[PDB]
RNA sequence: GUGGAAAGUGGCCCGAAACCCUUC
């Protein structure tokens, strides 16, 4: 199943291990992220380090232009040991979007988050009351069962147990993902996840093809709900490089094994008759769903954004005006240029 | 085949198996001495060629007396017990003890190996124990008259042939108290006793209560001379085919080298060690009730289950053995107690080995072997409980 | 019952995996001294036999008198009755799954899963008939390892639920996309009418293996393994008595879509 | 929690930043206090475990690779001192402890030294890591 | 545990002094359950078939005294001829000297068939198939006691073969002063 | 008579490890370190090579006259030994291949290289395959660690639950040279020729399938690098200062070495003959 | 003229199930 990916917003998909002011050299706009460790290679031999210059690296960070055109005194190529170019769309660190040699490409368990999400929305919002979640939730020790009948429908009863007492991360968190997705009788919360039982595994998604890196640049970011010092940037693709992807549906793993798969979802997905053909347009009208649900939220946070700017605008005009299924990878006010973070249709 | 009497002419009868296998005739009478052995009442000796002699001697034939007969040779020899009963006043009543105890199949006979290991509470492994009364000869060269010599040796003897039955059976509890206890001690035991007399002791089984029946032998014999004698024991543990010369020449090995390097210690397992003469392969009793009263409560539950903290995570005391190997091939290197937290930090359990994750300076002061040496004779035990 | 071997059909692999690969153990899994990826045999071929065990589970009920011992099984599962032997197309409980193993000689000497994957049990362990070699890294990736531009790559993931996302996160450390691992595989040929209808019957595993993944998280990525063949030849027991350096050797030319060298299977091939 | 005996041992490490040849048991009783100064402040593995990699794949080139890590070693060098440059406000105020190590021991043993040489530093390098979690 | 020496706690051992024992023994009388296996399906067949295995830098011996001018001709070549695994053997001649006082009563140093006259000695049973037909079980003195009222127990000739086995046991003196007997 | 001995010497690498085993375990002696034990070697040795004359039963069956009254198949449907199938030696639950007589394993090809008994049969098998211990090269690497063994995990995964379980196997690291030897009894000179060629076939039906424990999944590919044919034909016993064959040995690949340029080889053999 | 002579510790088993490096 091979399906294209169109990127329509700024996307930012980044580790962690960004990169440093001893990486960038700012020029005409134009960032030539370096390659310190060939740089460093061959700048003591016919150079100097004093048994300390290169490794003197505890010196505050910033000013690329002395640390290039000193150390680079007519002696070193400008950008031979950069490893790639950006475009600077706005002198400090950057976040490195996830490569692969060098190569940025979208991871598809992000993907594949962006969708479960949405089948979790779908599936709360479809099936989501007492005659659909109690009858699932007595079969596996229905103490909880009981305390869901109080209420006509299953999302009062998780903000019950979300404002209810002792919350912690561990057992709170995992809690309606196990109620929609499996559970299994254990004594910590009267249920567990025990994550063998999601239909998920029946839904592959592939890493995308890699991005090609002319359209990858640096981007600023705007949070525009504390008057803290922001000079964030972000690695980022640019709204326009058409990638592809591959992700398809196991029909061949619930069709066998029906039994042992439960939850609300698979409940929710029994409905429909064969849960071979229904499952992949459930997920793909969960994500025509929950993306325009996304944007009902965002068509009156517009402002809650802080700017009122017709770049949201004419960018909400457009959003449901597409002929696939678009998608979001990743106070609220994250935005590239007043455009939103991480939109794509498929 | 069966026996090594090994030397008959064609005489040998194959009967009482599968009779395609030619047999001695001690060995065809014995087997029929063993089906009649839960039943057996005694023996009466009389002369070699009367009606019913089952086996000869050097001078008489015994005839068995069973639970009805009424035999006469002029002389019984009535097991285990005092009482003549049912026997007529013209033989002499001759008394002898044996320690008797065997766990009875849904017949009522003799279990074998493989009807005995497969009660074994975590691997299928027969256990086998072996042991000895600690410097004994010099005990009776120290009596000075016939009187002090038939007590000292009636009362040692009274152990090991009357004693052993009541252990066995789960009395004695009230001195015993906590002994390495890898189950739940039954009503019947998988314990067979082979052979208990004079001072020594061989008894086969399954090996999770061969295990406890060690330390109960020998806490019960603690209390039964107060202390100013002691009793090795060699155990060994082997698969349920494994013949029975092999089976006890492994534990006679086991019970003499535990015999040689301190006298009175147990050999729970054939561990690796170095060889320098630092590190002993046997374990003092108070050294090993210690580290089980130590180890095992914290990592070992009861009843063949791992501590609810190691729970899904029982792979991790195997890569103990794969750490204390390295001690093993030098003890001069300083890797396993290092290894050992980086064992226990990547899973959380900081506090089950405060002794392995610190040389501690103690023992390499007197020149004693290091705290991860001793700990291995308590893992490999809680290894083979827990099993599948 | 016999064995009765003359044959060794040999692929030699080359996995060229693309997007990823995590191999786990006690993390990559190379336990031994040079330290490198490499996919352990037993990974690829338990991944060959569960997915070709699930062909077989839907496609019984068409082959069914063809491979007849088939046909004494439901396309169920022994999930609910827990039994060791049910009479459906799953039996043998591991220690906790179930795996299809037929437990006689007869019946796995017909059964199209277990003719080429071994059986167990009670007195009748039929030989697997495949040998899956571990696929070691090949030289040239060696060689671009030894001079820098590493091979195994971390990777981070999250677990960033419905809720608040203080989501712990979790290294994983794949191999690097692009990594040619050197594969081999031998399949054991006995008694010719018994030989057509199995490699045939084997690589259409692979090639669900080409759309499905092998090696772990395989529903986040992670499979995509490509095998661009380089041998399909064949080492008759006419010269492992006497080798002269002669051999009957087939065309790597890509790949086959279904089967396009099912004519030259039987090239100069007589056994 | 932080008491001066602790960047005292620290200090003899760097103050004898001679540990090559010295006695097994005197990179261990030190490689505890030093991790418990590193595990006084936050210190936790990520950050470090870009410098360990670097280690092991060094061990590797030991372990019949090559010779020495004549040019490999100067990237061991240079990545902890980039790793306090990026480090900011919690981490540079604690990760220097690190650093203060690695630094004036690897100089002279930047001598291009033997194998053996070296594995007494890469054995002190895996000492500390352990006790970051003990 | 008496059952080997060292040559300064053997001529030493004998003669009425206090030797003392090693523990230095390269005996590994380990039990390894060999081979279970069909030439087409499974075999479970557990047999053990134990047997000895050596230490790093041990090995056996064995004396001769004797003429070199016969070790030489027959049992020197023999000795690199015997070099299933279990005859791994490499050859290295040697020359040893033993204190051995006076010659009343003294050891025998080998397994013993002797011309009836017992001395304080351990009985063996040694069997022996030697080409098919089982020996018998030819009751012998074990390895070391003390039968020198004049020996020279001649070696057994047996029945079964064509030309005929004939079993050792003749002995080679030490010196011993044994205290009574 | 005995004109005999030749003593094939080399070094097997096993280039994904061995588990014959004993957690599953190696065999490990008495210094902690792995061996081939020479019973598995010969043992996979000959069930290679009499699968291979079961196949080839019907049309050697005149060279090896003695093989032509078997007609293959295994006796394990009609429950009895000496039934004409190919092979009886019912032992406990296995069927293995052995004449049982002497006058027949004069001449049966497998049973002729590996010895025959039973009842009134008793041919010795006229080979001693030693085992194989570990080459001076990683003696001297396991004395400073380096991790000899390597405990390895699979597991029975299922598709109902997709469950798994913990089956570790501990086999030895792949890549590791043995020090593999291998003497033969030369009785019969003119049986010697077919019968040296049947063990290099023997040995080159390896390199190509398992040994040693859970193979057809990793585990085996082995391979010889034999270095040194040598011959003691009857004066390397009663002298031995010189004379006797020493072949080539760097590069020998086995399935080279068999015929491509083992005539080049036996014809110096040829020159002592007697 | 060897307590011998013939005797692979073997057969089956995916380190797998799920997890948006992202929020404030
Ligand atoms: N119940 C008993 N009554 C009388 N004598 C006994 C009894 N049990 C054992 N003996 C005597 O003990 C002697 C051998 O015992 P043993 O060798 O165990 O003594 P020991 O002093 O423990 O020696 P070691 O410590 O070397 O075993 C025998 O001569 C036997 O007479």
């Amino acid at each position: 199943t091979e399906r294209t990916l169109k990127v329509l917003s700024p996307l930012h998909i980044g580790t962690g291990n960004e990169l440093t002011p001893v990486d960038i050299y700012p020029r005409e706009n134009i960032i030539h992220v370096l390659d310190t460790e060939r740089l460093v290679n061959d700048l003591m031999n016919l150079g100097v380090e004093l048994n300390e210059i290169l490794a003197l690296l505890k010196n505050p960070p910033g000013d690329a232009y002395i640390w290039k055109g000193y150390i680079e005194e007519f002696h070193l190529d400008p950008s031979d040991y950069s490893i790639y170019t950006l475009k600077i769309h706005g002198s400090m660190q950057i976040k490195e979007f996830i490569k692969l040699n060098g190569r940025p490409y979208i991871p598809g368990s992000s993907l594949k988050g962006a969708i479960r999400t949405a089948v979790l929305y779908k599936a709360l919002k479809e099936c989501g009351d007492a005659r659909a979640v109690m009858r699932v939730v007595s079969k596996v020790n229905g103490d909880v069962a009981r305390d869901i009948g109080r209420s006509e429908d299953v999302l009062d009863y998780y903000m019950s147990f979300l404002s209810r007492a002792r919350i912690d991360r561990k057992r709170a968190d995992d809690l309606l993902e196990a109620i929609v997705f499996g559970m299994e009788p254990d004594r910590r919360s009267k249920i567990r996840y025990e994550p063998k039982r999601d239909p998920m595994k029946a839904l592959i998604v592939r890493d995308s093809k890699p991005v090609g890196r002319k359209h990858l640049a640096v981007y600023h970011v705007e949070v525009i709900g504390n008057p803290q010092p922001i000079p964030i940037w972000v690695e980022a693709i640019e709204p326009g490089a058409a990638t592809d992807v591959e992700i398809h549906v196991d029909t061949e793993a619930l069709r066998l094994n029906a039994d042992y798969f439960n939850g609300l979802l698979w409940e929710c997905l029994k409905e429909r008759g064969e849960p071979g053909e229904v499952f992949e347009d459930f997920l793909w009208e969960a994500v025509d769903e929950f993306y325009t649900a996304v944007m009902k939220y965002e068509t009156i946070e517009v402002q809650k954004f802080g700017r009122y700017t017709s770049q949201v605008r004419s960018f909400y005009a457009s959003l449901e005006d597409h002929s696939g299924h678009v998608l979001r990878l990743g106070k609220t006010r994250r935005l590239a240029d007043g455009m939103p973070m991480g939109w794509v249709v498929l | 085949p069966v026996c090594g009497r090994e030397l008959p002419e064609g005489k040998l009868e194959p009967s009482a198996s599968d009779p395609e296998t030619k047999v001695c005739p001690t060995c065809n009478r014995l087997v029929s001495l063993g089906g009649n052995l839960p039943k057996l009442l005694g023996f009466g000796r009389t002369a070699k060629n009367d009606a019913g002699v089952l086996v000869e001697g050097p001078f008489s034939g015994f005839v068995p007396y069973l639970q009805g007969g009424r035999p006469v040779g002029e002389q019984i020899l009535v097991k285990n017990t005092l009482n003549p009963g049912e026997i007529p006043e013209s033989a002499q009543f001759v008394p002898y003890f044996v320690a008797d105890y065997f766990k009875k199949d849904p017949k009522g006979g003799v279990a074998t190996f493989e009807e005995l290991s497969m009660a074994s509470t975590g691997t299928r492994r027969l256990g086998v124990m072996k042991g000895d009364v600690d410097r004994l000869g010099e005990f009776f060269s120290s009596m000075d008259s016939p009187s002090k010599l038939a007590t000292a040796s009636r009362f040692m003897d009274y152990f090991f042939k009357g004693y052993i039955g009541a252990i066995i059976e789960g009395k004695f509890g009230y001195i015993i108290g906590d002994v390495p206890s890898l189950r739940d001690w039954p009503e019947e035991p998988d314990i067979v006793v082979v052979y208990a007399g004079g001072d020594d002791f061989f008894i086969v089984g399954a090996w999770d209560q061969i295990f406890e029946l060690a330390f109960r032998v020998r806490r019960a014999f603690n209390a039964y001379t107060g202390g100013k004698l002691t009793l090795s024991v060699g155990l060994g543990y082997f698969d349920e085919r494994t013949p029975i010369y092999r089976m006890a020449d492994v534990v006679s090995e086991r019970l003499d080298t535990a015999k040689d390097e301190g006298r009175n210690r147990v050999f729970v397992v054939g561990r690796s060690r170095p060889l320098d003469g630092k590190h002993k392969l046997s374990y003092e009793w108070n050294h090993y009730e210690e580290l089980w009263r130590t180890y095992a409560p914290r990592i070992y539950a009861g009843n063949g289950r791992l501590k609810g903290k190691l729970e899904s995570k029982k792979g991790l005391l195997w890569k103990l053995l794969e750490i204390r190997e390295l001690y093993v091939r030098d003890p001069n290197d300083v890797r396993w107690a290092y290894l050992t937290a980086y064992l226990l930090g990547r899973h959380g359990l900081s506090d089950l080995f405060p002794e392995l994750v610190g040389i501690d300076t103690k023992a390499v002061e007197r020149k004693e072997p290091q705290p991860v040496y001793w700990v291995d004779g308590v893992l490999k035990i809680v290894l083979m409980a827990v099993r599948r | 019952m016999d064995r009765r071997f003359y044959g060794k059909i040999v692929i030699k692999g080359k996995i060229k995996a693309v997007t990823g690969l995590h191999i786990g153990s006690q993390p990559v899994i190379k336990d031994p001294h040079t330290g490198l990826p490499y996919i352990p045999g037993s990974s690829l071929k338990g991944r060959l036999r569960s997915l070709f065990e699930i062909l077989v589970n839907s496609r019984l009920g068409e082959w069914r008198e063809k491979y007849p011992s088939l046909a004494n099984y439901s396309p169920g599962s022994c999930r609910p009755d827990n039994q060791e032997n049910c009479g459906k197309f799953f039996n043998r409980k591991i220690n906790r799954g179930w795996i299809h193993v037929c437990p006689d000689y007869e019946t796995a000497l017909a059964c199209p899963v277990c003719r080429l994957f071994g059986a167990s049990g009670k007195e009748s362990n039929f030989p697997s008939r495949i040998i899956v070699r571990d696929a070691f890294l090949t030289k040239e990736w060696e060689e671009k390892w030894r001079a820098g531009e590493a091979i195994t790559e971390a990777k981070i993931e999250v677990g960033i639920d419905r809720v608040t996302s203080q989501a712990n996160p979790r290294t994983n450390e794949r191999v690097v996309a692009g990594a040619e691992f050197e594969f081999e595989i031998i399949y054991n040929v006995e008694n010719t009418t018994h030989w057509r209808d199995d490699i045939k019957n084997l690589l259409t595993a692979m090639a669900l293996l080409e759309d499905s993944y092998l090696g772990g998280s395989g529903s986040r990525g992670y499979g995509k393994v490509k095998f661009i063949f380089d041998s399909f030849e064949f080492r008759p027991l006419d010269y492992y008595r006497t080798g002269k350096d002669e051999d009957i050797v087939s065309i790597d030319a890509r790949e086959k879509s279904v089967s396009d060298i099912l004519s030259g299977f039987d090239s100069l091939f007589s056994e | 929690q932080w008491e001066a005996i602790q960047p005292y041992f620290d200090n003899v490490v760097r103050e004898a930043k001679n540990f090559l040849e010295w006695s097994p048991n005197k990179r261990l009783a030190n490689a505890v206090t030093v991790a418990a100064y590193l595990t006084s402040q936050g210190l936790k593995t990520n950050q470090v475990r870009k410098i360990l990699d670097m280690a092991r794949t060094t061990e590797l080139k030991v372990k019949r690779g090559e010779g020495d890590i004549k040019d490999d070693l100067v990237k061991m060098r240079y990545l902890l001192a980039y790793t306090v440059g990026k480090a900011t406000g919690q981490s540079k105020y604690s990760l220097d402890a690190f650093h203060r190590i690695l630094d004036p021991m690897l100089e002279v043993l930047m001598g291009s030294p033997k194998k053996e040489n070296f594995e007494k530093f890469y054995d002190f390098l895996q000492a500390v890591v352990a006790y970051h979690k003990f | 545990k008496a059952k080997y020496l060292d040559l300064k706690n053997f001529e030493l051992a004998l003669r009425l002094r206090p030797f003392t024992i090693p523990e230095e023994i390269p005996y590994a009388r380990v039990d390894v359950p060999r081979v279970v296996l069909d030439r087409v399906t499974q075999d479970s067949s557990i047999y053990f078939w134990e047997e000895i295995r050596f230490r790093e830098k041990s090995g056996v011996y064995f004396l001769y005294s004797g003429p070199r001018e016969v070790f030489d001709g027959y049992i020197a070549p023999a000795m690199r001829f015997l070099g299933w695994g279990a005859g791994l053997f490499e050859v290295e001649f040697h020359e040893m000297k033993i204190d051995a006082p006076g010659s009343e009563y003294s050891v025998t140093l080998s397994n013993a068939l002797p011309t009836k006259t017992p001395v304080l000695w351990r009985l063996l049973r040694k069997g022996g198939w030697s080409f098919g037909r089982r020996k018998p079980r030819m009751t012998f003195i074990a390895e070391g006691s003390i039968v020198k009222n004049d020996p020279g127990g001649m070696e057994r000739l047996e029945l079964g073969l064509s030309h005929e086995v004939y079993v050792y046991g003749l002995t080679f003196p030490l010196g011993v002063e044994l205290p009574e007997g």
